[PDB]
DNA sequence: ACACACTCTCCAATTCTCTAA
DNA sequence: TTAGAGAATTGGAGAGTGTGTTTTTTTTTTTTTTT
């Protein structure tokens, strides 16, 4: 056979390298200010998400990363279990 | 066989000379043509070659033969023009029947050869083979017919009509009424022939104007000039306006719909109203060009393309990247963008309409067609007199036909009716917006109950069977009716009509419609948006409302709005005003903030708001920056109150009962 | 106020001011990056003067222009025969006499593409000598392969010239004949110098490979060398 | 046969 | 025999459609 | 309304095939034999 293709998958997201890093650091990473423009602060938010997306899975263009995430995010039950777990933690 | 084929071609060629010829005694250098004999039989047998053979075998070979021997250009036009000019001189003074017989039968061939072309999966392989070439030859026909003596054959065709206008309807035999259908059937073709559409067999993934044809020969501009000099517009105007008085409506009023479609098609109404001028706007446009040049310059290095050094960028966790070029040294935004731009893949992509001639339904209409001044004023005069004279009487007849015949319809007649309605109603609204001499009463037949039912029924039936082109046109017609209603309410029965228009069944349909738009072409989504804006604005001025607005707000509508909004480089200044009006409605008024916290919206506002996209001084930036400020304020508040939304922002919202309620609020 | 674009700079002033004593060394060791940094500093300072002092001059005009530094008087001059492979990509200073100059050569800087079917157009940036041609036509509804094509006379170019410099007799070895070196020069400085002129120059000492044949990517082991001047005196 | 028009051609 | 240009082929990745809980 | 089972369409991996390659002045400085 030819070599099988490599893809983004929920296992990467649920890995310790994955989504927990964002929740462990996002409060410290991003910072808005009224003292800078909308365009300024708006640009700032995307920085962290871009660098994190590269570190996670360098295949593809940033937009493609988001739009790929939509499919697995809506379909996989284990990922959804993790997400309802987050919002239960806030219900705790 | 090939020899049988060429035998028929030769038979035709001999018939192409038995017909007659000019006179070489004449010493008149040249004279006109001169007439043969058996020629009745010649014309009749040619008619048989079309009907009894080519139609029965479904070929178009016979047409190829007559095009080879140039019959139209060479004999038919001078036979007719000589008949016309002879009878004209006789009328100036103020067997002959046989001459008139020849005039009739030449015209009927002109209709046949210039008849427009249709291709399907049931057309013969012969026709499919010959489609592209006969298109070229019909283009030649259009140019020629408009050119001869500055178009004088068109006076022959209407003189034929004038014989049958002449004497009382009470006398007029069925054979007699066919002449009055035939003449109008001619002008439809002459307007309808236009440059070809390229078509190929999809076996492998890898212009059609002939050398004697050019655009100015073929443009709609030309056709206006040609008809005006040759006295057509008076005929269409007189004939349509006295239509109610006992001309048998049945024979005329569909052909006479198709004309009005076939040259309203490809005009934007604003081009007919102005709202050194050309030079002034050209200079202003050059300023815009300079701004684009400035944008390129701001991304251009001072020193040359091989001077460039190398750059390294270190992340958190001490890992490093490499990028080249001299601007990357100073601009991190550019370095970040340039870094991702190298990467190869793009996800491959998905794609609604076929079978009908180019129109608003499947072309970008931000592209005018162009008028001489005399043409501009003559065209404005023709349709203005049409509206003030003919429109109500025409619509009343054609609509009370179609209610009795809806089941039998074909896709084209549906798309004609819905794009004749739309054009004339909009143009009148614009004309009276401009000036007080105009009035809205002229188009007022559209509102009465029967037509409202019929536009509704077309939209209904088209939607259920998933016919998306009729659904698209019906969307355009139903938009205008609503627009006209809000006009008239800004001045009795109209409220009754509203209440019936906004029964619950229809709200289910009109709410449903933007949701499916996400898949389809850029026009479809634009129709959905403009209809939605109108639909909500009427019900705002009804004063029910809270039921209806909550019906609209959900994920699959928002998806369509963003998917449309990100192609803003192609769209108008006005449409973006409409989209942000809706976001103001979702975000501030309804206070359903949770819909828009989704990441591909946040990307969009950077692109569009950057020095990249929307101009620093267009009115759009007022709205956009005033929106984003408020957006990010509310987002700040939400994120600090509940940190889980950092992982929320990537994904759709979560539809579980126990956690989802707190999630959304 | 004179409407001009280039600034001279003798490098000794970097040693006088305490904050730039190390920048002087970094300039000699990394010219391509450091000079670019200096350029984008000067342009920003020029903008800052008119906006801070709130003057009448057109901001768009200043944004449109390119500004360039030209460093000189860098250090001791170096003998043409004594340049060694450990000097590659560092700044150098030479003295000599001009033999000849070739005519101006057009050098491409921006490429211009047009779609053959739908007539969409794109301007593309040239770096490292390679044209970054698009894979498919970028118009959304015309996403087709091999669909774009280059239009030569709507590109943008720049002036290049080559000057032949000869060793001055003061340095030639005993019982030998003088040698020569080739200088590449661009834009402002192009037509400055004539046969028989006597000059001193300043520029990066560069080296590049050369191909074995025009058909294939095969390179030779010996590298060509030349000087890329940024100032002439 | 898989005949197809260049529906997208508008320049 | 050694880089290239071009052709051919198979296989699995992807999206679309139907069914039942 | 979600989701999972089955069918159809497309991409490009990668394997294969054929191909091309080495290789009469006219003007100007210098030595030599000829009248
Ligand atoms: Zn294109």
């Amino acid at each position: 056979k030819r070599r099988p293709q490599v893809k983004l998958t929920a296992e990467k997201l649920l890995s310790d390298k994955g989504l927990p890093y964002v929740l462990k650091n996002a409060h410290k990473r991003i910072r808005i200010s009224s003292k800078k423009n909308s365009y300024d602060n708006l640009s700032n938010i995307i920085q962290f998400y871009q660098l994190w997306a590269h570190e996670l899975f360098p295949k593809a263009k940033f937009k493609d990363f988001m739009k790929i995430c939509q499919t697995v995010g809506k379909t996989d039950p284990v990922l959804r279990e993790y997400r309802v777990s987050l919002f239960r933690d806030e219900m705790g | 066989a090939d020899f049988s084929l060429t035998v028929l071609r030769a038979r035709i060629a001999l018939l192409a000379t038995a017909i007659g010829g000019p006179d070489y005694t004449s010493q008149i250098d040249p004279p006109p043509y001169k007439l043969g004999d058996d020629c009745l039989a010649c014309l009749k047998d040619l008619k048989r070659w079309f009907k009894l053979v080519d139609d029965q075998q479904k070929r178009w070979d016979v047409a190829m033969a007559v095009a080879e021997y140039r019959i139209l250009t060479d004999d038919l036009l001078p036979i007719l023009i000589d008949w016309e000019n002879k009878c004209s001189l006789a009328a100036k003074l103020a067997n002959k029947a046989y001459y008139d017989k020849i005039a009739l039968n030449c015209l009927q061939l002109l209709v046949l050869m210039t008849w427009p072309l249709i291709v399907t999966e049931q057309s013969s392989s012969n026709q499919i083979t010959l489609y592209g070439e006969l298109k070229k030859h019909q283009l030649v026909y259009k140019k020629t017919i408009l050119s001869m003596e500055s178009g004088k054959v068109l006076r022959a065709a209407i003189r034929l009509a004038l014989d049958v206008i002449k004497i009382d309807r009470l006398s007029r035999t069925p054979r007699d009424n066919m002449v009055l259908k035939l003449v109008l059937n001619f002008f439809r073709n002459v307007i309808a022939i236009e440059p070809g559409e390229f078509t190929i067999n999809t076996k492998k993934s890898m212009d059609t104007l002939p050398p004697n044809v050019s655009m100015d020969d073929i443009s709609l501009n030309t056709v206006i000039s040609s008809f005006h000099k040759n006295k057509v517009f008076g005929f269409l105007l007189t004939l349509t306006s006295s239509l109610s008085k006992e001309f048998d409506q049945d024979f005329i009023n569909i052909p006479l719909l198709e004309i009005m479609f076939y040259f309203t098609k490809d005009v934007n109404q604003e081009l007919l109203f102005p709202r050194t001028s050309a030079g002034f706007e050209l200079s202003k446009l050059l300023q815009k060009e300079h701004q684009m040049r400035k944008n390129v310059i701001k991304h251009t290095s001072a020193r040359h393309s091989r001077f460039g050094g190398l750059l390294s960028i270190q992340t958190p966790d001490k890992t490093r990247l490499t990028v080249s070029g001299s601007q990357a040294l100073v601009d991190e935004k550019i370095a970040l963008q340039k870094l991702d731009d190298s990467k190869k893949w793009n996800k491959r992509i998905i794609k609604a309409a076929e079978g009908l001639p180019n129109s608003l339904l499947n072309s970008q209409t931000g592209k005018a067609i162009f008028f001489t001044e005399s043409n501009g004023k003559h065209f404005k005069e023709f349709i203005n007199n049409f509206i003030d004279s003919g429109f109500n009487i025409l619509l009343h007849s054609v609509t009370n036909y179609f209610t009795t015949e809806q089941d039998r319809m074909v896709t084209l007649e549906q798309v004609e009716y819905l794009l004749f309605f739309a054009w004339f109603v909009k143009y009148q609204l614009l004309r009276s917006k401009i000036d007080n001499s105009a009035d809205i009463k002229q188009v007022s037949e559209a509102l009465k109950e029967v037509t409202f039912i019929l536009v509704s029924s077309l939209l209904r039936s088209a939607y259920d069977l998933k016919n998306w082109t009729v659904t698209h046109a019906g969307m355009i017609a139903f938009n205008e009716l609503l627009n006209l209603v809000s006009r008239t309410k800004a001045a009795t029965d109209i409220e009754f009509i509203v209440s019936r228009l906004f029964s619950d069944e229809r709200i289910q349909l009109l709410s449903n419609l933007p949701k499916i738009g996400s898949k389809y072409s850029l026009q479809f989504m634009k129709s959905c948006i403009e209809l939605t804006h109108s639909v909500l604005k009427v019900l705002e001025q009804y004063s029910n409302f809270q039921k209806v607005q909550a019906n609209y707000m959900t994920e699959p509508v928002i998806e369509t709005y963003i998917n449309f909004l990100e192609r803003f480089r192609e769209l108008e200044d006005d449409s973006i005003k409409k989209v942000f009006s809706f976001f103001h409605r979702v975000f501030v008024q309804a206070k359903e903030q949770a819909l828009l916290f989704r990441f591909d919206l946040i990307i969009l506002l950077r692109e569009m708001l950057s020095p990249d996209g929307l101009d620093r001084m267009s009115r759009s930036r007022k709205y956009v920056s005033q929106f984003s400020d408020y957006f990010l304020a509310r987002l700040k508040k939400r994120l600090k109150k509940s940190p889980a939304w950092f992982v929320g922002l990537l994904f759709p919202p979560l539809h579980n009962s126990e956690v989802g309620f707190y999630q959304r609020y | 106020e004179l409407g001009t674009s280039n600034l001279n700079l003798d490098a000794r002033n970097l040693l006088a001011y305490k904050q730039t004593e190390d920048l002087y060394h970094q300039l000699l060791n990394y010219p391509q990056e450091v000079i670019s940094i200096m350029d984008q500093t000067i342009k920003d300072c020029m903008v800052s003067l008119i906006v801070d002092n709130n003057l009448d001059y057109d901001l768009d005009e200043i944004e449109t222009k390119f500004y360039k530094v030209r460093p000189y008087n860098v250090g001791s001059c170096k003998g043409m025969r004594e340049l060694n492979p450990n000097d590659i990509d560092k700044l150098i200073n030479l003295k000599g006499l001009v033999l000849r100059s070739t005519p101006v050569i057009p050098d491409m800087k921006v490429a211009f593409f047009k779609c053959n079917v739908c007539d969409h157009t794109m301007a593309v940036e040239i770096d490292r000598g390679v044209i970054q041609e698009p894979a498919r036509c970028e118009r959304i509804d015309c996403n087709e392969p091999n669909s774009m094509s280059l239009i030569h006379n709507r590109c943008s170019f720049a002036d290049k010239q080559v000057i032949k410099l000869q060793e001055t007799p003061d340095f030639v070895p005993d019982g030998q004949t003088p040698h020569s070196i080739s200088l590449c020069v661009y834009d402002e400085l192009v037509d400055s110098c004539r046969a028989g002129d006597r000059i001193e120059v300043t520029g990066t000492f560069r080296s590049i490979p050369i191909r074995a044949n025009s058909r294939q990517r095969v390179l030779k082991s010996l590298y060509k060398t030349y000087v890329d001047v940024v100032h002439v005196k | 046969f898989k005949s197809r028009a260049l529906n997208h051609v508008k320049k």
